[PDB]
């Protein structure tokens, strides 16, 4: 699960190493930024029905075709997974706001996914449109603090550019 | 590998859940007393040599039979793959630490450990000597009760680092018997 | 591998024996029907993408579960792979239709399989219902009969290929039991 | 076991593809050329026991010295086992015929015969004079059809530049 | 792999001890014989193609239905392995002779063997009659005796080679029993 | 176990040979030599221990700053390992003499020897000076033969060597 903690100790086992200074400063690091990422991870968790509802309703305003006999969105239950997948990306984005890294996103989110959305005709940009959505409507600072935005916001583009 | 933050992720994830507030305090106060787990750390790595060397010793110091022909410290060759696995569980329970998490440990060092010792007639019992004096090594140098050596910190409590630094040298024998 | 030509010199060379008439009636009906053959094998070919995705599809739309936590499936990671073994079968059962001869699915697919299968955790069950509806999907095809796509034919009976695919696609379940 | 389908097999095999167009095409020249090959094999069925003879014969007369004292026909059980070993060929070439390759002499007939016959010190230029008084012998269209004779004079020659 | 004298130092060591007078006389007679080893080694290895032809030969035409259809020898390709099965066993048979010592038949011919044939379906039984065969080859070349070929020698006792060489290919057998 | 006839025995497996004349000829040089090394031996045998007092205490006597608190030497116990150490290499110097060839110093006394007295922090030198001492301590022909002399002192320079 790629995070702080994970990159140095695997560095260091990968050369032999006991750990050594440069990798404890590594984490040094975590006690620093920690605060703004479990900042946006609590206000994530804490409101992430609303997040997923506008986020869905906006790929769905955005490409109405979705609806349509034989796409993507044809009926009620199809369009239900839509908001259900929706809310596992962001689930995901908590979970690397609290690791501090995109290990659960990569792992459980990103790998395999281009295969999956290619065979089951499920098109990226509805996709992209949901999450960049998400990115463009936080507010800060009502939503969160400005660094809590930057943490919330990195992970967003970073799955964005995952699936472009 | 996982560490305490992705332990608790792998957690949630099994029940589908978000990581919120009520989870978040534990992670809080590992993020707060994290000088401390770079200070631990610190006094494992900083006498290394001299844990593993000492341990090895003392491992055969209380049965001698191990250096007797036959036994299975006796050439050098021999003594130096059991130092050379001294470090190595030592540098595992190094990255347990740092991590706050005993997955590197267990995945990378324990798994298949027993059955190797097995297939090369290395003595699981003495080796667990061995790993039962470092674990006293590291609890004295995380706690600065070492009686030869000191290090510079600023005074508090790190007795829940020491035990669970013990916690992960546990782990070692439970694989191997 | 063996093909429908090479099986029958296995069984004669098993008797020292030549080929001759009396054994080369089935093998000149086979080159006789041999047209049909390359047709069946086209009309799976052409839909593989589809069958595939129904066929998995199907397999967790009958088992939800599979796509909860800690389900085979869930994950992209895991869904892709369950996709990519889909695809692998068919692939597998397409040869052995194309050469009239099941040993290169059980050689090169099969052998192994439920061991690894047992290993990854990967449900055999499920596995099994997936391959029941690509083996639907597949007889529906040969025989231009499928309820969504028609493809182009002169008309005959075709039977015997659709019979002998599903024999093949048995062979996946009885392998992995 | 080398032939046109096993050929296209493999070849999809190793590159993770279904069968496609030119697999299925080079599978239509099966059902062209089986007859004339198909025709061979059960010539070739039908009288072996009269061609082997024949073709044995041809050693021994064109080597004399085989029957000397240590030498690869030095007495009868020796000399039946030549006889046999021309039998053993015909058999694989039927099977070629049949399968459409050269798979069944590749694989039983061929491959460790250089050290088999070094090692047991049997000539190879005997079992090449047996083989090659077979594919002179071939009498067209007395015996069989021209390119029947084609294909059966093919795996003569394959067996003898794999002999040679 | 051990020698004649490696292997005595093997069993000083278990006991820390050097080895001195007592235990030389057996090595001093090592070395006074050693031109008559040479000699046994160059009887064989001179007639080695002859040796692995007549004896893998001698087997089937003991069992014929070895090259029945079916049978473990049947093909070129299942005779061209035996016959070179049977001299790599010589080859590690005849280094055996050369060192005095049977360590590098056992570690690196013998052992896996057993599991190799059972694998393969290679008869351990008929493999052991043509072992038998060139362990009675062997004997008559080390003693001057075979009945179609005759070597140089200066006279004498070779009886203790000859013996010795036969528990060695008596050792092929057990492991493969 | 190195020595004339694992040396070319080896050679031979790795080309899949039988035996051949180099190799009996490299034999024939163990006929002729045995002699010398055989009697360094058992010289060595006969009075180790007289030997490794000599060298044990020239160690000392040399570098008596061993016995200090915290050094190699700074207890009985401690200084008897060191005398059992040299009687070991005096040992394997035995094997060697026996054996004809390095194998019994390679494989018990040097291999790993370098990690071994740098973790334990045993000063190389101490045994160089041990080895040294009985190198220049030997005395031809009071104590053997010319030979054998060079017999015994090529090993325990190729001790000091692999110690350097
Ligand atoms: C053989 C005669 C024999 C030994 C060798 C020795 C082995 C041993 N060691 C301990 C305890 C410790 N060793 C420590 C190591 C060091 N402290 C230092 O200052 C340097 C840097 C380093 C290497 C010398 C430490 C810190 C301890 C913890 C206790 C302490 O500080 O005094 C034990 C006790 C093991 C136990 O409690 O189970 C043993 C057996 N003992 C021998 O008998
Ligand atoms: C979940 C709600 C669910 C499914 C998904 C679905 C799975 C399923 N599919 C079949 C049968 C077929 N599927 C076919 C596939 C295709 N036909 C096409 O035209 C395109 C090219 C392609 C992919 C869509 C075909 C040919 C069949 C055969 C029957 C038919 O033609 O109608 C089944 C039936 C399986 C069986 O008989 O055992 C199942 C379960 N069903 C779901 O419930
Ligand atoms: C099948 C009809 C059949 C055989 C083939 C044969 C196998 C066989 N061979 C022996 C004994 C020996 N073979 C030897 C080989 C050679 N001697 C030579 O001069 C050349 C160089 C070389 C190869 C031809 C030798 C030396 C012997 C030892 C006896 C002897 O010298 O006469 C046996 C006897 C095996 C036994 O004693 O258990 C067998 C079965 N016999 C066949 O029936
Ligand atoms: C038990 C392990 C120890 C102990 C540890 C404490 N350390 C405390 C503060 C502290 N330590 C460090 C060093 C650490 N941080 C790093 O970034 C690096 C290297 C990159 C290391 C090794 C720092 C920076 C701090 C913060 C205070 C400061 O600025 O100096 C500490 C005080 C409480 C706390 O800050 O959590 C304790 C108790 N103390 C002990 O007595 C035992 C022996
Ligand atoms: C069951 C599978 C089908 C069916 C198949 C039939 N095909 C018949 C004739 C035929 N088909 C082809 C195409 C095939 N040959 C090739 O070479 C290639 C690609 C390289 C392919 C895909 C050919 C050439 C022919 C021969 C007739 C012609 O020239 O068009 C056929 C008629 C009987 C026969 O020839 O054996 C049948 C029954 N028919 C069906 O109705 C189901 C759906
Ligand atoms: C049983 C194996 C034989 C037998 C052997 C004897 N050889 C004797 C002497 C001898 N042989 C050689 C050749 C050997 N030495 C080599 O260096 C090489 C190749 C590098 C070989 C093949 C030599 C040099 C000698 C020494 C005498 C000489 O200079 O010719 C021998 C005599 C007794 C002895 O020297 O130990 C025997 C008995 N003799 C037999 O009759 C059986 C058949
Ligand atoms: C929303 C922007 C889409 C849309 C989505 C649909 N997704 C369908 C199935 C599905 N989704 C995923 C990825 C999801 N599952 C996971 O386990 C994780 C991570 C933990 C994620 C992000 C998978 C693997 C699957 C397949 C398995 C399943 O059915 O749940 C789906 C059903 C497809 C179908 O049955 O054909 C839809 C409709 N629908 C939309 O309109 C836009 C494009
Ligand atoms: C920002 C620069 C604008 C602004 C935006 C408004 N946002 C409104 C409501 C709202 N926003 C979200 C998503 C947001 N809440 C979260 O918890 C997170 C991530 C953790 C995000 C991205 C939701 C779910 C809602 C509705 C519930 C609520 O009111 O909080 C909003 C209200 C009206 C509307 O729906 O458009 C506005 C106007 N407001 C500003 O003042 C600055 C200019
Ligand atoms: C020392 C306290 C023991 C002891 C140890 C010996 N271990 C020997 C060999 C060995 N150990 C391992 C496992 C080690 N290698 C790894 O890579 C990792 C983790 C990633 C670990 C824990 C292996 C694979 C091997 C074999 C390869 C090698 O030799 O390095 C060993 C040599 C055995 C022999 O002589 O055949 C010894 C002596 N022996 C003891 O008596 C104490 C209890
Ligand atoms: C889909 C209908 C299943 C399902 C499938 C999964 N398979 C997974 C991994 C996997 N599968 C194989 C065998 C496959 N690879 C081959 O090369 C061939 C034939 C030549 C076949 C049939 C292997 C070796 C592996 C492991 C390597 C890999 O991951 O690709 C898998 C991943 C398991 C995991 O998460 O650890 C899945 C999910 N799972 C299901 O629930 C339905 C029934
Ligand atoms: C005829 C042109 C030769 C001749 C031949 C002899 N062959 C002898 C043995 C033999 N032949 C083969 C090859 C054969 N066996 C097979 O299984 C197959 C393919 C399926 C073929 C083509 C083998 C493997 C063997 C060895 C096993 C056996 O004895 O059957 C043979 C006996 C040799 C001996 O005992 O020394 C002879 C004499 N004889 C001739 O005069 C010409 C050269
Ligand atoms: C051909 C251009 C000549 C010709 C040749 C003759 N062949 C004679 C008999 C014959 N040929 C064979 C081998 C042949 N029969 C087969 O079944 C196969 C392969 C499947 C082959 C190669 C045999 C076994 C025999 C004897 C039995 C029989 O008569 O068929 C033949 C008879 C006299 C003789 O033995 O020489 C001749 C003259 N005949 C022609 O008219 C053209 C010019
Ligand atoms: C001959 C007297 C036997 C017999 C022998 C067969 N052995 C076959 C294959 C084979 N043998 C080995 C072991 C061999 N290779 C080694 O490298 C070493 C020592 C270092 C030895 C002793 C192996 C690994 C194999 C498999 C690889 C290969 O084929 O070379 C064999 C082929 C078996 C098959 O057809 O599948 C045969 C026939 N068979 C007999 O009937 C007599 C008793
Ligand atoms: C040599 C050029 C000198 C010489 C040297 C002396 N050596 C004396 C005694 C002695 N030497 C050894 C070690 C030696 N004995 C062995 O068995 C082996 C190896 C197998 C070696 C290297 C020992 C143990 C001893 C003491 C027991 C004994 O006397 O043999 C010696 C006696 C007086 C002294 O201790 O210094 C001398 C003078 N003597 C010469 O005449 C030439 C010039």
């Amino acid at each position: 699960m790629k995070s702080v903690i994970t990159t140095v100790v695997s560095a260091a086992d990968a050369a032999g190493r006991f750990p050594s200074n440069s990798d404890l400063e590594s984490i040094q690091g975590n006690i620093q930024r920690s605060a703004a990422r479990l900042e946006a991870a609590e206000k994530l968790a804490g409101n992430h029905e609303a997040v997923v509802k506008e986020a869905g309703d906006a790929c769905f305003a955005k490409y109405a075709y979705l609806k349509n006999p034989g796409e993507a969105g044809e009926n009620q239950e199809k369009i239900n997974k839509c908001y259900r997948d929706v809310d596992h990306y962001m689930r995901l984005v908590n979970y690397c706001l609290v690791v501090g890294g995109t290990g659960p996103l990569d792992e459980w989110g990103i790998a395999g996914a281009r295969e999956v959305y290619r065979t089951l005709n499920l098109p990226t940009s509805a996709y992209v449109a949901s999450i960049a959505y998400t990115r463009d409507r936080l507010c800060v600072p009502r939503d969160m603090s400005a660094q809590a935005g930057v943490e919330f916001s990195a992970y967003l583009d970073y799955l964005i550019n995952a699936l472009s | 590998m996982l560490d305490a933050f992705s332990r608790v992720v792998v957690n949630s994830d099994a029940k589908a859940a978000y990581v919120g507030g009520s989870d978040l305090q534990a992670l809080k106060s590992f993020i707060a007393d994290g000088n401390k787990r770079l200070d631990a750390v610190n006094s494992i790595v900083s006498n290394a040599s001299c844990m593993v060397s000492d341990a090895v010793s003392g491992m055969i110091c209380e049965n001698p039979g191990l250096i007797s022909p036959g036994g299975n410290c006796y050439t050098n060759r021999r003594m130096a793959a059991c130092l050379r696995d001294g470090e190595i569980i030592l540098r595992y329970v190094s990255y347990a630490l740092l991590a706050g998490d005993a997955s590197v440990l267990e995945d990378r060092c324990l798994n298949g450990l027993k059955e190797t010792y097995i297939a090369l007639g290395v003595p699981t019992n003495s080796s667990i000597r061995a790993v039962s004096i470092m674990k006293a090594q590291a609890v004295a140098f995380i706690t600065n009760t070492a009686t030869e050596r000191k290090m510079s910190f600023a005074a508090g409590d790190c007795t829940s680092l020491a035990s669970e630094v013990a916690s992960y040298f546990d782990r070692v024998g439970a694989a191997i018997s």
